[PDB]
């Protein structure tokens, strides 16, 4: 769920 | 007399905030022709939640939330923070806002994309009356920072966290506006009652979003998460 | 900065007066409490009765805050409109049991989450109520910061339909300022405590939409308002 | 529109 800022805040 | 830390604190925020704005292509808009002006849109939002979420990171105590509570507090203020970084692009000359680099769009063009009025004016509404109030680049910055840990958004596990993490920008928003206008007391209660605001106006978002799914209009999976019911 | 002028001070006791006039002519009744789906329709009547019971109290005492009167009888309907949630929920945050969590509406009845779930009502609407309210109680406002808060909702140039909203904005000054010498007063060394009170205004935005939706939610189930709180919450 | 509410508003 909430991919978009799952991904966003794993990215980096 | 801010602290020597707040001073520094507001400088890192506000260096933070213009390297968001400052760090791309999307559907060009249209000269079917209302269909790509409605998905040219969703990628202007797709592209602001990401800087939102990049400014996030970098807002001094975030990290300390669980991931959930990070997930929580940025599904509720993204649509809060993409209207304020709106309203502070809004040309009053000319009555249009302009979005990333060079972009212009007038309370018609948002009329063109699908966007209804009941959500399209307010948003001009709010547009002007942020202007009003005229904030610097360092009151928009703690304003976003105190939007983002608001205790009360909905599924937060830690709010007495989120409260004491809130509490520092308010204190540094506070005395600043002590100092830079001392004439006015009310300026800082204004400020924070433009949260309010906020609240109204993310509420009139969401029936916007349920609006096109009768409309035959729909966005991305990737937003959808954030804005469906 | 150690002391209210007497103007403000007067103010904040003809306000507190008010408010407690009008909840002693609240005092001078409604569906009882059944102890079956007629009890399910009857649990709702009775919460919808209370919440008549709400409003007149509310309007009654929007009537005596000064200058409410002053404005357009149009844009006096359009704040109450607006308020009147907001106020109602406000006023059962001051009835809420933090040790229990039930919220007393009467006398010696209380409401538990269960009793909310059994007259109808939803839990994502429920919820939020007790959580609000259980915020409220940390804050420990006393008559004259509840009586300002009030005041403040009502004077929100903000609302839906409002036409003069300067008038309006101009009212609820002398009101905000009020509240922030109070506090500064009554409590020096919290220097948050105006700021923690207007977000609570936030709070109740937010809580006015779900409140809505709760409404909504009822219509697809066969449940309507009485007359009005229909004429205050349809659409 | 609004009579109750305008009838309330009324009184007295
Ligand atoms: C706040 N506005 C807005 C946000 C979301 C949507 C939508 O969510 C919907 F129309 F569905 F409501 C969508 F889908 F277009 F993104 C529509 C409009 S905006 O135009 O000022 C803006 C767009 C992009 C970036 C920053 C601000
Ligand atoms: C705020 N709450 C509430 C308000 C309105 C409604 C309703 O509006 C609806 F259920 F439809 F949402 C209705 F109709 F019951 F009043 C239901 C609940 S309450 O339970 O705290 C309360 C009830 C009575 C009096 C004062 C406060
Ligand atoms: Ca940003
Ligand atoms: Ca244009
Ligand atoms: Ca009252
Ligand atoms: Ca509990
Ligand atoms: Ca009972
Ligand atoms: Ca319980
Ligand atoms: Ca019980």
């Amino acid at each position: 769920d909430h991919q978009l800022l799952r991904y966003l805040l794993d990215k980096d | 007399q801010l602290t020597a830390a707040q001073e520094l604190m507001i400088q890192q925020l506000v260096a933070a905030q213009l390297q968001c704005n400052k760090r791309p292509k999307v559907t060009p808009w249209p000269l079917d022709a209302r269909q790509q002006r409605f998905a040219h849109f969703t990628e202007l939002a797709i592209i602001s939640v990401q800087e939102i979420v990049d400014f996030a990171k970098q807002v001094p105590g975030f990290l300390q939330l669980g991931r959930e509570d990070q997930i929580a507090l940025l599904k509720a203020s993204t649509i809060e923070i993409m209207l304020l970084e709106t309203a502070r692009r809004y040309n009053h000359e000319t009555e249009c806002i302009t979005f990333l680099k060079d972009f212009t769009y007038s309370k018609d063009d948002f009329h063109r994309a699908g966007l209804q009025v009941e959500f399209i004016n307010p948003i001009f509404e709010f547009s002007r009356a942020m202007r009003r109030l005229g904030l610097d680049d360092a009151e928009y910055a703690l304003l976003i920072a105190i939007n983002i840990f608001s205790a009360d958004r909905p599924n937060v596990q830690e709010p007495g966290r989120v409260e004491a993490l809130q509490q520092p920008y308010v204190e540094a928003l506070l005395s600043y506006t002590r100092i830079k206008r001392p004439q006015d007391q009310l300026r800082f209660p204004r400020m924070l009652m433009k949260l309010v605001s906020l609240r109204t106006l993310s509420s009139v978002h969401s029936e916007q979003v349920f609006a096109l799914r009768l409309q035959d209009k729909k966005l991305p999976p990737l937003l959808s998460e954030i804005w469906d019911v």
